[PDB]
């Protein structure tokens, strides 16, 4: 179980660890958060109390360096930062961890929320989407904009998600206009999943990052990058039968994790009603179906 | 965007344009079967692509043989539509293709935007007009050619006959425009109008009578009485 320490809190902030959060007050003692799982990646966001604008945070995993967080005053936020030094890092947690100033990442057994939600999600990934080579973790807020977005503006501040565009030359093979349009299974299949992503866990973990960056910072971009990897499957008549499995389970969990009241904006109803009541998979998703009949009825 | 009344003048200018008419590709008729079953019988149709400024109308006769051994025929039908008008323009100079196609029915917008990905300096456009060009195959010569096809086969027209030697593409359109939705409200009554004065004839090369400057305004007061007359004796007023 690994500790992500916290130099000091100076300013008044809501900290998300994964699917928690908790409050801090200004130049309150606290000093990070203890037993993080081993094994997945996570997050770490910050809402600040005086301004809820940006929401921002850091996608890291903890097999990866021992990383920390301290606020910086002149850019005003809480920033990660990586201690090369292993033994100023082990002397610097067990005195925090003895004077008892740390969260405990507050896991019940029972639970495996967090790791269905990321079961696809890799570090390595995450990286090649936000790209900060210098970092081993990957800053990411409210307002960045993806390279879809930025062709229809900085660059390095973009999120690189893999694009995709039903009205394209890559989704619409010359002569079988109507064909690709109306099945997408030639874009799914050949351009996407053996062309581009290689295999169905690269293709999931996009999907499930862009979820997470939607629902944590309410990143726009990213809503639209979700929806576009749903809709690419469901409106694919020719889907391994293991991908269409996999997929019920993946947006159960998300739906199931998502905030009752973030359905308005982080949901869009024409896809979810194509989906799940007029796409080729309208009925391969059982569990999915379920779930949003029974917490969303009302966008259907 | 949409071509509505507000920017109806950009029809005339000097960008090429083409109006894309779908109605009268999948036609049919309705009949019953010996089990007292109703099937359907395909008859020959037509794409029905205008130039507005110069006249010119690119009737692509659609032979009913295109429809055989495939479903879901009028999804089809604008699937063809938009394969149709794509292969015109690629078959057109460089200088002659569109800088816009106006599509009558939204229902057009996405199957011509596919079919025209390889052309994205072309603008694809709804409109907000209610335009009659459904009456089209109320024109006797061109629902003779439509229903004689044997095989596809594309034929050109001049919409106008020679109207623009003495009027402005505007005042053509607003002719035409009338005519067809005079035709379309009340063929029977229009197609009177046009032809009770045997002394007016239609040219060999011509689809409309060869009506004097004078002649045209009364045929175009009779159409626009039995246009009010029909929208009387059919909601009562
Ligand atoms: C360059 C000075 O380094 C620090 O201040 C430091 C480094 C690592 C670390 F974990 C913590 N801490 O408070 O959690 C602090």
């Amino acid at each position: 179980m690994n500790t992500v320490p916290f130099t000091s809190a100076p300013i008044e902030v809501t900290i998300g660890i994964d699917q928690y959060s908790f409050n801090v007050k200004e130049n309150q003692p606290f000093h990070g958060i203890k037993d993080i799982p081993i094994g997945h990646v996570h997050v770490i966001h910050f809402q600040h109390a005086d301004n809820s604008s940006m929401r921002y945070g850091y996608w890291f995993d903890c097999r990866m360096g021992n990383f920390y967080i301290q606020y910086d005053p002149k850019d005003g936020l809480y920033k990660m930062m990586e201690e090369r030094d292993g033994a100023k890092f082990e002397n610097i947690v067990h005195n925090f961890k003895e004077r008892q100033m740390m969260v405990s990442y507050p896991k019940i057994d029972e639970d495996d929320t967090w790791y269905n939600l990321t079961e696809f999600v890799q570090m390595d990934k995450i990286r090649k989407i936000v790209r900060k080579d210098e970092n081993q973790f990957s800053y990411v807020d409210s307002s960045m904009t993806t390279v879809q977005e930025n062709e229809l503006s900085d660059p390095a501040h973009s999120l690189n998600y893999t694009v995709i565009n039903f009205k394209s030359r890559e989704a619409i093979r010359p002569g079988h206009e109507m064909e690709d349009f109306l099945d997408k299974s030639y874009y799914l299949n050949t351009v996407m999943l053996q062309g581009i992503f290689k295999n169905s866990s690269n293709y999931f973990g996009e999907l499930q990052f862009a979820f997470l960056n939607a629902m944590f910072f309410g990143n726009y971009g990213s809503s639209l990058q979700w929806h576009a990897m749903i809709e690419l499957i469901c409106s694919s008549a020719t889907v391994p039968k293991h991908m269409l499995d996999k997929l019920d389970e993946i947006l159960y969990y998300q739906i199931k994790t998502l905030p009752e009241q973030y359905s308005d904006i982080l949901l869009n109803e024409r896809v979810w009603n194509i989906c799940l009541y007029s796409s080729f998979q309208k009925n391969s998703l059982h569990n999915t179906e379920k779930i949003m009949e029974n917490k969303y009825p009302e966008l259907l | 965007g949409a071509m509505n009344s507000s920017n109806y003048a950009e029809l005339f200018n000097n960008d090429i344009k083409l109006f894309v008419d779908d109605t009268n590709v999948y036609r049919v008729t309705v009949h019953k079967t010996f089990e007292g079953n109703v099937a359907t019988k395909a008859i020959n149709g037509c794409i029905f692509t205008l130039n507005p400024k110069t006249g010119h109308l690119f009737l692509k006769i659609i032979h009913t043989s295109v429809w055989a051994g495939q479903k879901r025929l009028s999804q089809l039908a604008k699937w063809k539509t938009a394969e149709e008008v794509s292969a015109l323009v690629r078959s057109l100079p460089k200088e002659e293709q569109p800088k816009q196609i106006i599509v009558t029915r939204k229902a057009m917008l996405d199957p011509l935007e596919v079919h025209m990905l390889d052309f994205p300096n072309i603008a694809i456009r709804p409109t907000e007009l209610r335009l009659p060009f459904s009456a089209a195959m109320s024109i006797d010569k061109l629902s003779d050619v439509v229903m004689k096809a044997t095989e596809p086969q594309m034929v050109l027209f001049n919409i106008y006959d020679d109207w623009l030697d003495r009027i402005s593409s505007y005042t053509a359109f607003s002719r035409l425009t009338l005519l067809l939705r005079a035709l379309k409200t009340n063929e029977e009554s229009a197609k009177m109008i046009l032809l009770s004065d045997p002394t007016i004839t239609i040219k060999s090369y011509h689809l409309w009578p060869s009506f004097t400057d004078e002649q045209w305004i009364t045929i175009e007061s009779q159409m626009r009485d039995l246009i009010l007359t029909e929208y009387g004796r059919k909601y009562n007023v």
